[PDB]
């Protein structure tokens, strides 16, 4: 597996997000959170130009979100139903393709980085009208009722992926591990650092 | 010849239809009854639901106690009816290129619901873990169990997740990424989808009637059906796949079905055949009023009036969600290994609006079919359509 990426771009947590701006202000501010970072981070990398795939990664999903609907369920109360259509784990893939008007297909995987990486490469590979894949990895914290809950900055963080002249080469897969989206970022930041333990290796 | 075909190996699909294939035809052919009713999902209301009706293994293996639940049981149970023939198999390949792409929108979430309740009513000082409700646990305990060493990831994109997890290996195949993928979906009923999709008003209040005048909503089901793909041939092949978007509500299909048919079409394209070379279609078929209008008004695009026989097998198997597109894959296998029988749709009064189709009124195949189609509409607008063949 060797890529080219380009457009790496890591947001957290904003007052405000300027590449939002694109949606009207009503729809916007209806967006979770969670929502608003994987938009503005999917919009950021695409940086004007599309993509013919989008993958959409994300271990957890709003848990949060979850978490509400379940307790007036298991209190034998119907929930909201826009709360629950919102919740579902493509409910950020779809609210961006209709907030911003972009029917490009996709997928929503719960993974590491390199998994999406993967997938965005067999799309490339396989499909020769997908030329350009993005790649959007987000998440949060998990609420704290639960075991492993591990306080992190909520983040998203967008590439795009093509096949051409390659500049990633993934050589290990099994591991994954915390070989997520941040340490990527890291690694790929550093000008210095030319292979990573994860399995990574700038070409 | 289809550039993108890959061979079904071994497959396996437990499902409300029962637990052996002789079974689950039978069930099929005939106007069997394979809902069941249920009281304890829906507070002061019994639903008819899609029901595993069988015992799941009673253990997962000691190093995967952390991720035990109904879900995965039902998975090792599924895949433990393959294991044996699968293992054999891939003793030609190494480690590293054996795949896992499988599809949940529930994992095991059933499993948590019981302790959440109680935290909700009072103990505030129990730790409930995590894990094994996450959307991955599925791929990654699958993998551990088999010791495979290729990729494994969960797809998680909802009615559709384990259509587009066929769709995956076989795009894994072609990348030359691995030699075997095992691909498919596991969903299990549980309160959080069932009262999930009341609030949209989206169940119906009795068994439901796809493409019926008076239809008026879902039965939910439950499934887990695996396939084993890899590029040489088998008995059925998975030839194509097309996968679209709506970009038009967050819980509402387009009411054209713009991207049904785009979807369809695409399916056809990648398999290097035309609409008129299909001789079933297993419909999405949900029978919500907007669904199955979208669905037929797409269908009538792509392949005109009265042109191929076709069904929806919701009314017996349920909405199985996350596992929809596996279950009813693996119908859509039997159908072209057996040469014998389509799948009844329900014995309803059409709606008008849709009636200009072949409905599959009989079970008994009268001319040899070669090509299947199997269609996957979900929320988010996420559409995907499956072409298998001989």
């Amino acid at each position: 597996v060797t890529l080219h990426l380009a457009h790496l771009t890591l947001t957290h947590a904003q007052p405000s997000y300027a590449a939002l701006e694109c949606i009207p202000a009503m729809q916007r501010r209806r967006l979770s959170p969670l929502a608003k970072l994987a938009l503005n981070t999917a919009i950021s990398s695409l940086d004007g130009r599309s993509a013919d795939y989008i993958v959409w990664v994300s271990k957890y999903g709003d848990e949060a979100k979850t978490l509400n609907i379940l307790q007036d369920v298991l209190n034998d109360q119907t929930p909201s139903p826009t709360q629950f259509s919102t919740s579902v784990h493509n409910a950020i893939s779809g609210l961006y393709s209709i907030l911003c008007q972009d029917d490009t297909p996709s997928t929503s995987l719960s993974c590491s980085w390199t998994e999406g990486l993967i997938e965005a490469y067999a799309l490339l590979k396989s499909m020769p009208e997908i030329k350009r894949v993005l790649v959007v990895a987000y998440d949060e914290p998990l609420p704290n009722i639960y075991a492993e809950a591990i306080n992190f900055p909520a983040y998203a963080m967008a590439a795009v992926v093509t096949l051409e002249q390659p500049n990633l080469q993934i050589t290990a897969w099994t591991h994954t591990d915390e070989a997520e989206a941040p340490a990527f970022a890291h690694f790929w930041q550093d000008a210095d650092q030319l292979t990573s333990a994860f399995g990574w290796n700038k070409c | 010849a289809a550039p993108m075909a890959v061979g079904i190996q071994f497959s396996v699909g437990l499902s409300a239809l029962g637990c052996e294939l002789n079974q689950i035809k039978q069930a099929l052919q005939q106007p069997q009854q394979t809902l069941s009713l249920r009281d304890d999902l829906i507070a002061d209301r019994d639903v008819w639901v899609g029901q595993y009706t069988h015992p799941l293994c009673s253990s997962v293996p000691d190093a995967m106690r952390s991720v035990d639940s109904r879900n995965l049981r039902f998975a090792l149970t599924a895949l433990s009816k393959i294991e044996t023939e699968l293992k054999a198999y891939t003793a030609s390949f190494e480690n590293k290129r054996l795949a896992i792409v499988v599809g949940t929108s529930t994992s095991g979430i059933a499993d948590n619901e019981l302790l959440l309740k109680q935290y909700f009513q009072g103990q505030t000082d129990l730790s409930i873990s995590h894990y094994p409700q996450e959307m991955s646990c599925l791929a990654k305990a699958l993998q551990q169990y088999l010791g495979w060493e290729g990729p494994a990831y969960t797809i998680s994109t909802a009615c559709s997740s384990s259509a587009k997890a066929l769709a995956a290996g076989q795009r894994l195949l072609h990348a030359d990424l691995a030699d075997v993928v095992l691909v498919g979906g596991v969903d299990t009923l549980c309160k959080l989808t069932l009262n999930g999709f009341n609030s949209l008003e989206s169940l119906s209040a009795h068994i439901c009637q796809p493409c019926g005048i008076s239809r008026d909503g879902i039965n939910i089901g439950e499934a887990a059906a695996f396939f084993v793909l890899s590029k040489e041939q088998a008995p059925v092949m998975l030839m194509g796949a097309g996968e679209t978007m709506d970009a038009w509500h967050i819980s509402a299909p387009h009411p054209e079905g713009k991207g049904a048919a785009l979807a369809m079409q695409r399916a056809l394209d990648m398999a290097h055949i035309s609409a008129q070379e299909v001789g079933y279609i297993n419909l999405h078929g949900t029978a919500t009023p907007q669904n199955d209008a979208m669905e037929i008004k797409a269908v009538r695009q792509v392949f005109g009036v009265y042109q191929v026989a076709l069904s929806s097998t919701k009314h017996k198997t349920g909405h199985c969600l996350g596992a929809a597109g596996a279950i009813e894959a693996f119908i859509c296998e039997q159908v072209l290994k057996d040469q014998s029988w389509l799948p009844l749709h329900q014995n309803v009064e059409i709606d008008p609006d849709l009636v200009d189709q072949n409905y599959v009124q009989e079970a008994e195949l009268t001319q040899p079919i070669r090509y299947v189609m199997s269609n996957s509409f979900a929320f988010g607008g996420s559409n995907i359509s499956l072409v298998f063949g001989v």
